[PDB]
């Protein structure tokens, strides 16, 4: 507890989870382990962002926090849903645009921390999607400024082939698992990792 | 420009051990830095008097050993001059034997009673001799 | 991490001494343990890369597994060394001729690497090995050396001449460090 | 100056006048050297009596030959041994070239003979350079008075271990020195250990002093005899005092190749 913790999950908002048939039940999984996490120290902390297909956005941002946390979730989720980008309109996410956001309040967090001792910190991304060419150079820039911040980059496949967010993993000395058997993805998310 | 935080450390007091002006003995590493501080505690005193400006002598047992002190005082000077120099505007020189330094005259007298201090004396005899009247033939 | 792709040969000591029990079981046990976990975090770090296997023992060179990009045949051919143990002395320059004719072939924008783990004091080979580490440096073939407790001068000047990783080892944790210090990709 | 002289009366022993005294380099902490002594390690361990070092074949045969043979088998590194004579060189190592067919050391090393060409020396030392235990600084027996001395001026820590099979020792002939020793009993009295003994252990320390170099290196040196603490007595060896504040240069173990390899392992840690 001594160490302040930070993790960032991002959530792929793809409608490839119309594949998945559910994103309610995704969420609701999400939020045990987040509970779960936020009480295990009084230290951690969490930060939820979505990549969407047109856009990275901002979920949330204590375990005090929780009830805050799981309302500021599903209204934000819910407003996602719009049609663009729908079905496998567009295959692909803006992971790239939301380690950005991440490393952003990571960085922002950290100065704060800074003040005070040193902050570890990680990002967890459950990743529906595909990877593009023209994602290469933007995902990679910011994985590669994850490694060198030396923040690993965990992700959890529950479809899709992101190679892309395989190779983060390994780059970043995260941890990269395609989940068979997407329901246990609260094992995964607990136990994986 | 500058030197070692050793030498001035140790500079007064090495000072003072020469003043004595007559012997001294002094403690130092088991050989690598020895020399090149000792040239570099001599600085200290290259012109102690201006009126006189003594000089430095060194005995040492072989030559391969010789290069080694003239190497280390070759980077410690650099140069005779400001020009080029910045701790010491000195000239230093090897030496050894006649012995060593000329082979052709140690070969070509070739007698038992031929002492090297004679070859230099026959040498300098050929050389008064031939510039007089006979460098067409001795 | 993604950017350029690697050939490293990975080169091991089978000789006598390689037996003795100061590291680990002993060191051949220890090191090939080590070097297992090492492939998997290498390839895992470098997903777009090659390894070669090449063994010195009985004053002879042997290829454990060749030049590839599927790990799994490295640390199987790690598992199936192990019995078969070490005995005799190295060749060094047979060694390095082998892994030479394989990396010289490799195109442009990829490293060329030779990694060493040495427990001996000199190498059986008659041929001139000075003439083949001045080709190694016009060749672009980069030589390392992990030694054991051993600073020999022609292998210190071989990994030097080569690209600069002469490197000591005196325990399991200090032997992991330096595989994991390899297990870094390059500048591109 | 000598390098060493911490213990300084020899020098005004000798001069009958008293310089002015100083030390004038910054040491460095004692752990980066070993000075060992070796004589055995069971109480059966009886052969080397040395009334006659010079006629024991049984004291030639066990631990100065196999002391030798064990430690430079272990302790696998380039390794100088220095002997006090050609005679007891040619006996300890059986080499390809034996003075006898018994004689009692079977491994690869290298000679430094008389008639020893200044270029032939460096053929040995780019041999020990290089690579292998042996070459000369290396694997190689000497004479501790002989040039091997000398040394070389490379950059390379080419040593690592000497081992002195026996403490370098000197005579009095019976003529014009035997009339010296006469005079400085007449003198000091305590004539012997000044006039021969310190003398040869300097002898001994420049051997050792050429193999360990300086401050910015690491080395061992290893002293085989039975009148060994004798040597240890009155600073005459580079054992003695540097700087109060260095923590002291002991050697006393229960086994010396194992305190040498742990050493190693020490300095390739530091």
């Amino acid at each position: 507890e001594d160490e302040l913790n930070l993790l960032v999950i991002v959530v792929d908002a793809n409608p490839i989870w119309w594949g998945k048939q559910t994103l309610s039940k995704c969420i609701d999984a999400v939020m045990v382990l987040g509970n779960s996490h936020l009480f295990m120290n009084r230290s951690n902390k969490l930060a939820v962002i979505a990549s969407h297909i047109q856009e990275s956005r901002f979920l949330y941002p204590k375990y005090e926090l929780l009830t805050s946390a799981n309302e500021v979730i599903v209204e934000e989720i819910k407003d996602l849903m719009t049609k663009s980008d729908i079905k496998g309109q567009h295959t692909e996410t803006l992971l790239a645009g939301s380690l950005a956001k991440a490393l952003c309040y990571i960085h922002r967090m950290n100065k704060e921390v800074k003040d005070n001792q040193e902050m570890k910190s990680r990002i967890l991304v459950i990743k529906a999607a595909e990877d593009s060419a023209l994602q290469y150079m933007n995902f990679m820039n910011v994985i590669f400024a994850a490694q060198k911040q030396n923040i690993l980059i965990d992700a959890c496949v529950l479809d899709s082939d992101s190679g892309l967010l395989q190779q983060a993993c390994d780059i970043t000395g995260g941890l990269y698992l395609k989940v068979p058997q997407m329901p246990s993805l609260l094992q995964y998310l607990l136990w994986v990792f | 420009d500058y030197i070692y935080p050793e030498q001035f450390s140790y500079m007064r007091e090495l000072k003072r051990t020469l003043d004595a002006k007559g012997h001294g003995v002094l403690e130092m590493p088991s050989g690598t830095g020895k020399t090149v501080s000792l040239l570099a505690l001599i600085m200290a005193y290259q012109r102690a008097y201006p009126l006189e400006v003594t000089k430095l002598i060194y005995c040492s047992r072989t030559v391969p050993e010789i290069e080694k002190v003239i190497e280390e005082l070759r980077k410690l000077l650099n140069f005779y001059e400001k020009q080029e120099g910045e701790k010491l505007p000195f000239l230093g020189l090897a030496l050894s034997s006649r012995k060593n330094l000329c082979i052709h005259p140690e070969v070509t007298p070739l007698r038992f009673g031929k002492d090297v201090d004679g070859k230099c004396h026959s040498l300098t005899a050929s050389y008064v001799r031939a510039q007089y009247q006979h460098d067409t033939s001795l | 991490r993604l950017g350029m792709m690697r050939h490293l040969y990975v080169v091991v000591d089978g000789s006598r001494t390689m037996e003795d029990q100061d590291l680990k079981p002993n060191r051949l046990t220890c090191t090939l343990k080590l070097l297992e976990y090492f492939v998997e975090e290498y390839f895992d770090q470098n997903p777009i890369s090659q390894i070669g296997i090449i063994v010195t023992k009985s004053k002879r060179a042997e290829k454990l597994t060749e030049l590839s990009g599927n790990p799994r045949k490295h640390i199987t051919s790690l598992k199936k060394a192990v019995d078969m143990t070490c005995h005799g002395e190295p060749s060094l320059y047979n060694s390095l001729s082998i892994a030479m004719q394989t990396l010289k072939h490799m195109p442009g924008h990829t490293s060329r690497e030779v990694l060493i783990i040495f427990s001996s004091l000199t190498t059986c080979d008659p041929s001139n090995i000075y003439d083949l580490i001045k080709t190694l440096k016009a060749a672009k073939i980069r030589v390392s050396v992990i030694g054991l407790s051993a600073e020999v001068r022609v292998c210190t000047v071989l990994a030097r001449e080569t690209g600069g990783t002469y490197h000591v080892i005196l325990d399991e944790s200090h032997y992991k460090e330096l595989l994991t210090h390899h297990v870094s990709p390059p500048p591109a | 100056t000598s390098g060493t002289l911490s213990p300084l009366d020899i020098y005004p022993k000798i001069l009958d006048f008293h310089p002015v005294t100083m030390a004038t380099f910054t040491m460095t902490l004692a752990r980066v050297c070993l000075c060992p002594m070796i004589i055995g390690r069971g109480n059966d361990q009886v052969a080397i009596s040395s009334k006659f070092e010079t006629r024991e074949d049984i004291a030639v045969i066990r631990n100065y030959g196999n002391l030798l043979l064990e430690m430079s088998a272990v302790v696998p590194d380039g390794i100088v041994a220095f002997f006090t004579s050609y005679q007891y060189m040619e006996s300890t190592v059986a080499s390809w070239y034996e003075q006898g067919i018994l004689e009692n050391i079977q491994r690869n090393k290298l000679l430094f003979i008389e008639t020893q060409d200044g270029a032939e020396t460096s053929v040995a030392l780019e041999k020990y350079q290089e690579a292998c235990e042996n070459g000369r600084g290396a694997i190689l027996l000497s004479v501790a008075r002989g040039k091997v001395s000398e040394g070389i001026d490379f950059v390379h820590h080419y040593g690592r271990a000497v081992i002195m099979f026996g403490v370098p020792y000197v005579y009095t002939q019976s003529r014009i020195l035997k009339a010296r020793l006469e005079y400085l009993r007449d003198q000091f009295q305590i004539r012997e250990n000044d006039f021969l003994t310190f003398d040869a252990m300097r002898h001994a320390a420049q051997c050792v002093g050429r193999a360990i170099r300086g401050k910015t290196d690491y080395g061992l040196m290893v002293f085989a005899d039975k009148r060994f603490a004798r040597g240890d007595k009155r600073g005459k060896l580079p054992r003695w005092i540097q700087e109060h504040l260095t923590d002291a240069n002991l050697n006393l173990t229960v086994d010396e190749g194992v305190q040498v390899a742990k050493y190693f392992l020490r300095q390739m840690a530091q």
